[PDB]
């Protein structure tokens, strides 16, 4: 069953590629990370989005 | 989509407006660069694009309750302004159309209507000694006022024997305080020549004149300013020389 899967980030969307020597995967390096962003989650959490070109209030 | 909300982006300039009338395209004809069949000069012209093709804020008159109206002569308005005027000085030949955005806003309890008009070859005449027996001519400061512009001697007659009663022939746009707060006129290069001096000749004249007087009660704002903004389109310059002025 490979090695232990006890990293804090286990089962997340993020795809890490890390280096480890011990059986417990939480002792591994921070490693290389996958670059994904989602600005709209915080910058545009409106219900009905209007276009850039559009007048928001009409 | 709406008709009165507009935005004008040219170069690094941007004008927004929420209470406007539709844009007038001059003589139903978009400004364009000069063809190789209309041109006659053999020089390869400079088309500086962004640096000179952009909005310029050159004047702001105060519309008082009893004003005769003002005018400006193009393109003498920019000759000392920006990097447009620099090209217009170092060169002999010039070609461009403009995007004039006259703007004036008040409350909903104000009233009055301006008349923005673009009259090509606006030649100015003088009061002939009051009696008519003097062939006097206007000074340089009247025919080529430039930045600050000039106040009309008489507004009825357009200082040329012609009546303002029929000025809405040439491309115009009203600024009626109860509906719009800005006018926008896009003119092409209007001339019988592919190029001209830009210093000696003035392609047209902007006539900002009120017909229905500004009025307001004893409210909290009596200072209502009209502001003139313009932007050269498809600018071309040829015949390079030393820097020459008025």
């Amino acid at each position: 069953s490979h090695e232990n899967s006890n990293s804090a980030t286990e089962g997340s969307t993020i795809n890490y590629t890390t280096i480890n020597y011990y059986k417990d995967s939480y002792a591994a390096t921070a490693g290389k990370q996958s670059l994904k962003q989602d600005p709209d989650k915080f910058a545009n959490p409106v219900k009905d989005i209007f276009t850039e070109m559009a007048a928001p209030l009409k | 989509y709406s008709d009165r909300v507009a935005q004008l982006t040219i170069g690094n300039s941007t004008i927004t407006t929420q209470e406007a009338a539709n844009i007038i395209v001059g003589y139903g004809e978009w400004p364009s660069y000069c063809s190789d069949s209309d041109a006659t000069a053999v020089d390869k012209p400079t088309r500086p694009d962004v640096s000179v093709n952009r909005f310029y804020t050159l004047d702001t008159k105060l519309w008082e309750k009893s004003s005769k109206g003002w005018y400006w002569k193009f393109p003498d308005v920019l000759t000392e302004t920006g990097v447009f005027g620099q090209n217009a000085q170092f060169h002999y030949l010039y070609r461009s159309g403009f995007c004039i955005h006259v703007q004036c806003n008040a409350s909903k309890f104000h009233q009055g209507a301006l008349l923005v008009a673009v009259l090509p070859e606006y030649v100015i005449g003088t009061v002939a000694g009051g009696t008519g027996t003097e062939d006097s001519h206007p000074p340089y400061k009247q025919t080529q006022p430039g930045a600050d512009g000039f106040e009309l001697q008489h507004p009825y007659v357009l200082d040329a024997g012609i009546p303002i009663s029929q000025l809405t022939v040439c491309p115009h746009q009203w600024i009626n305080l109860r509906t719009n707060n800005c006018a926008t006129i896009i003119v092409p290069y209007i001339n019988a020549l592919p190029f001209d001096s830009a210093l000696n000749h003035c392609n047209f004249g902007l006539l900002v004149v009120p017909i229905s007087p500004l009025d307001y009660d004893q409210g909290a704002t009596p200072v209502i300013p009209i502001t003139i903004t313009l932007a050269p389109m498809c600018s071309e310059f040829a015949g390079l020389r030393q820097a020459v002025t008025q």
